[PDB]
């Protein structure tokens, strides 16, 4: 409910449930009603029974996966390079052997990289022992680099979006890709139209406002609308329950839901006193825990943990493939015997 | 003050250093072998 | 060259002696001079405050 | 007087009054031992937040005023059917309008009235920065909940291929085999016996590769998950047993609160026994509480919300923190206190809401109540 | 053996953790760091007396407060101020960039 | 054996036999396990920023 002119006459009346109260359809407004000047002109408000402010709401960003086992840290070219260089150093070893045990040397190098305990050869020629040391050094270097940059991958998070509030200049000169929204004829709308500066965005806001909350929620879930502006103590619970949405940080103008009564009913002070006494005896907070802060989906967009079988594919498939690809060559070699 | 890049896949772009170390090792080693040989028959 | 006061705290009587200056501006000054044909004889300030 | 809201300050010693952007605080002090004959006038000047809200209201509804500090106590506690402090001066001596930093309860609302509040507030807790971390089961945390056993069974499988395959081709037992394997996965730090068949020679090196991937992955994940930890305040809320049964612990908490305030007289009507226990400390002032909290003489502190949040964003370093995410445990607000039932009430009320419409409260907030820490 | 691996891994991890988390806030922001609007008497600004900066302050209305806190310490010239902030006798100095850089 | 130990005991080697030396090398092994972890940690750090 807001105020507006009617019938193209000098009559300025009150649409909506507040207007209903003004005319004599009921004598108390128990609902999430806001507080502001216009409404406070002629209606008496109880002391505030819940404090909050305005805030924003956007579709939660989508994260990055666990990993494809071996994709992230290396390029295929690196794999090929090391693969060939193994046999390179192997044959060079064998040459330094003969010039002054091939099937040994291949083992020797492949093990030196793979850290496997297997293998029994050695560099007989001092010429080769001069080389083996640095070969091992290279091995250590490469494996260390690998682990380091895997660590680097797992800790740098996603970019900016973080719509800040009423000051993110993405909200002062709207490109026609953004669309705000608020509920028509609602306290928020009043807070805008009366402010002078914000006027611009007001117009950009005007051509899209919705009919009620649920429509707006459901319309930002499915990407048909970028940002939604509303009252916190609804948005917080809403994000907590269904958890692919999120609020962003700032508040706008701290106001409090309160009970509302017609102009000077004889009931004011009793109601106010009861509300206060309620806030003192924790009873209010019992309500709180019973209806608001009961459920928790995720938070802390860091998310620096929790890898699982998604990694296990690229490697367990490899080990099973090793199993299945052994038997064929085993048969082949027992035949070659 | 955007945080920084998030590298990936580490192409041959940088490992050129380690590969050069390897190759230079090979060269100097064979050098020393030929040296030791030519000295040894002497 | 630059004639100017010694003992930059000028409470004690100043001795207007010559020193020489060099930096980022007086070169620019020289550029102007050779651009517009005039001479000059610089000298520092007395009070030190701008 | 009150640290972040109504700052007092003595005049400039040149003119006689002090600088602009403040209002004279007259008639502060009286005599002490000889005869009152009230001089009063030791005039000083005050400024801050509440003062500014007062000035803007004054301009927005035409009237004048003059401001004088108070003597008999503090905010004011109903004692023996009588009121000290500000409330006292606004009941009897006809001060006619109190301002500054008042809470709002039932009692006080039973004698004077109240405007619409303009800052959320209530009871809150404050503790020294919990120097340290929480990582009780970090090592078990990363890299899986299950894939351990998947690797386990893959291992037990490859053992069978080992025995069977190496049985047929050109001192090898399942015991030694699985031993070598389990030694390889973690680190080849175990004297073992290797197989001999070329078949198996290859058949194991693949598993070795598996190991060198596994280990590096695991270490990397641990490093990552240990980088972005998170503090956990070592107390839940005002309802915790750690406040309920203090004696039940190794040297029990030593937490205090300045008496006579609204907070205490709240406490004394919900947990009477704990209020009684609290009588042994009853820190005085505020800065005293801060120092004592910095020097191990206390470990928790219970006081108003707003003033605490301002005190947090101040202290050097960032070594003092309010409990939880800034949660509050008795939601109320500050306000303005006026003599019972003058018309003034309504004419003031609208005024204040006016400011919420033009963000002016946000300017004022950002000008006084912001801090540097906890960004 | 498993325990051994665990402990050594934890070691390397938290050494890494040590080497990357840097120092705290100080970052005096500018004209808005509220450490510069309500000066505790531990901070001391400074500018060169009778200098353009002083004019920029005295004429502005809001900043007036800090102006007074500024007044009782201004220096005679640049070199004095530089040398006086090197040795810790003065916290912050305000001046023209193309000299400070 | 030494140069193999520092980087990783990834080399088939021959160990000594005297108990004296048996201890005399394990200290150097400890040196190695500190060295390697340190180096990897530093690389990770310097590659982060
Ligand atoms: C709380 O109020 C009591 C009211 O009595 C204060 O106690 C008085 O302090 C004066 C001067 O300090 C003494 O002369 C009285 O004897 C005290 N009263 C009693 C009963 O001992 C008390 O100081 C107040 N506390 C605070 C922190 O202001
Ligand atoms: C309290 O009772 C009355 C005030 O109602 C007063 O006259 C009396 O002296 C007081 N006595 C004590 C012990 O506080």
């Amino acid at each position: 409910g807001t105020q507006e002119r009617v019938q193209n006459s000098n009559k300025k009346e009150w649409n909506g449930m507040m207007g209903e109260l003004l005319s004599g359809q009921a004598d108390m407004i128990v609902a999430p009603l806001t507080i502001n000047n216009e409404r406070a002109q002629y209606i008496e408000f109880s002391k505030p029974f819940k404090y909050q402010g305005l805030t924003i709401l956007v579709k939660k960003e989508i994260p990055r996966s666990t990993l494809d086992s071996f994709m992230q840290p290396f390029q295929s070219t690196l794999w090929l390079l090391v693969g060939l260089s193994v046999h390179v150093v192997a044959v060079m070893l064998y040459l330094l052997d003969r010039f002054s045990t091939l099937s040994s040397a291949m083992w020797f190098s492949w093990g030196v990289l793979l850290n496997s305990g297997i293998g029994e050869g050695a560099p007989r020629s001092f010429s080769a022992r001069i080389l083996g040391m640095v070969w091992a050094g290279f091995a250590m270097i490469i494996v260390a680099s690998y682990t380091a940059n895997l660590a680097a991958f797992l800790v740098l998070d996603r970019p900016e979006e973080r719509i800040t509030g009423i000051n993110d200049p993405r909200l002062r000169n709207p490109s026609d890709k953004f669309i705000y929204a608020t509920v028509k004829q609602s306290s928020v709308d009043i807070y805008f139209r009366r402010q002078v500066e914000l006027s611009t965005m007001y117009r950009h806001m005007e051509k899209h406002n919705y009919e009620s909350a649920a429509e707006a929620i459901q319309a930002v879930r499915d990407n048909k609308l970028h940002a939604f502006i509303w009252d916190s103590a609804v948005l917080e619970f809403e994000a907590s329950q269904k958890c692919d949405l999120v609020t962003t940080g700032e508040l706008f103008f701290r106001s409090g839901f309160g009970i509302g009564m017609r102009k000077d009913s004889p009931w004011k002070q009793q109601v106010s006193l009861s509300i206060l006494k309620s806030h003192e005896n924790g009873f209010m907070e019992d309500l709180d825990k019973t209806w608001v802060r009961y459920q928790e989906c995720d938070s802390r967009s860091n998310a620096p943990a929790t890898l699982t079988c998604e990694n296990m594919a690229g490697v367990f498939m490899l080990v099973a493939g090793g199993i299945v690809a052994g038997i064929f060559l085993i048969f082949i070699e027992i035949a070659y015997k | 003050e955007k945080n920084e890049v998030m590298s990936s896949q580490l192409d041959i772009d940088n490992m050129a250093g380690v590969f050069y170390m390897l190759g230079a090792a090979m060269a100097l080693s064979l050098i020393t072998f030929i040296s030791e040989h030519l000295f040894y028959w002497q | 060259i630059c004639t100017g006061p010694n003992d930059t705290s000028p409470g004690s009587p100043r001795h207007t002696v010559p020193q020489c200056c060099y930096g980022f501006c007086i070169d620019l000054l020289i550029k102007l001079a050779r651009t517009m044909q005039f001479t000059y004889e610089v000298h520092l300030v007395a009070d030190g405050k701008f | 007087e009150e640290a972040p809201f109504v700052i007092v300050e003595s005049v400039d010693p040149l003119s006689g009054t002090c600088m602009r952007n403040t209002v004279p605080c007259q008639k502060r002090i009286i005599s002490e031992n000889k005869t009152d004959e009230e001089p009063g006038y030791i005039k000083k000047c005050c400024k801050g937040f509440c003062i500014d809200i007062l000035k803007k209201i004054s301009k927005s509804v035409k009237f004048t005023y003059d401001l004088y500090l108070v003597t008999n106590g503090k905010h004011g506690k109903k004692i023996n059917g009588t009121w000290n402090g500000m409330i006292g001066e606004v009941v009897m001596k006809r001060a006619y309008m109190a301002v500054g930093s008042l809470t709002i309860n039932e009692e006080r609302s039973e004698v004077v009235d109240f405007s619409v509040p303009f800052i959320e507030t209530g009871i809150s807790v404050m503790v020294s920065r919990s120097n340290g971390t929480v990582s009780p089961s970090a090592f078990l945390e990363p890299f899986s909940a299950c894939v351990w056993v998947m690797m386990f069974v893959m291992l037990l499988i490859v053992s069978a291929v080992a025995v069977f395959v190496f049985e047929y081709f050109s001192s090898f037992t399942i015991g030694k085999a699985i031993w070598l394997l389990w030694g390889l996965v973690f680190n080849n730090s175990v004297p073992v016996q290797n197989p001999k068949g070329t078949t198996s020679k290859i058949m194991v090196s693949v598993w070795a590769f598996f190991a060198v991937i596994f280990l590096a992955s695991y270490t990397a994940n641990l490093a990552a998950f240990m980088i972005q930890e998170e503090y956990v305040d070592q107390v839940s809320g005002l309802s915790d047993k750690k406040f309920q049964r203090p004696n039940d612990f190794s040297p029990p908490f030593r937490f205090g609160t300045v008496p006579n305030g609204s907070t205490e007289r709240n406490i004394r009507n919900n947990y009477a026994e704990m209020h009684a226990y609290m009588g042994k400390f009853n820190q005085r002032g505020v800065d005293d509480a801060l120092l004592s909290l910095k020097t191990g003489k206390l470990d928790a502190f219970i006081y108003d919300a707003a003033v605490l949040n301002y005190m947090a964003g101040r202290d050097e370093g960032c070594k003092l923190v309010t409990i939880g995410s800034g949660k509050v445990f008795a939601s109320t607000g500050y306000g303005i206190a006026i003599q019972k039932d003058s018309g003034w009430k309504r004419q003031v009320d609208l005024a204040i809401l006016q400011l919420f419409g033009d963000g002016e409260m946000e300017e004022l907030e950002a000008l006084w109540l912001t801090g540097i820490c906890h960004n």
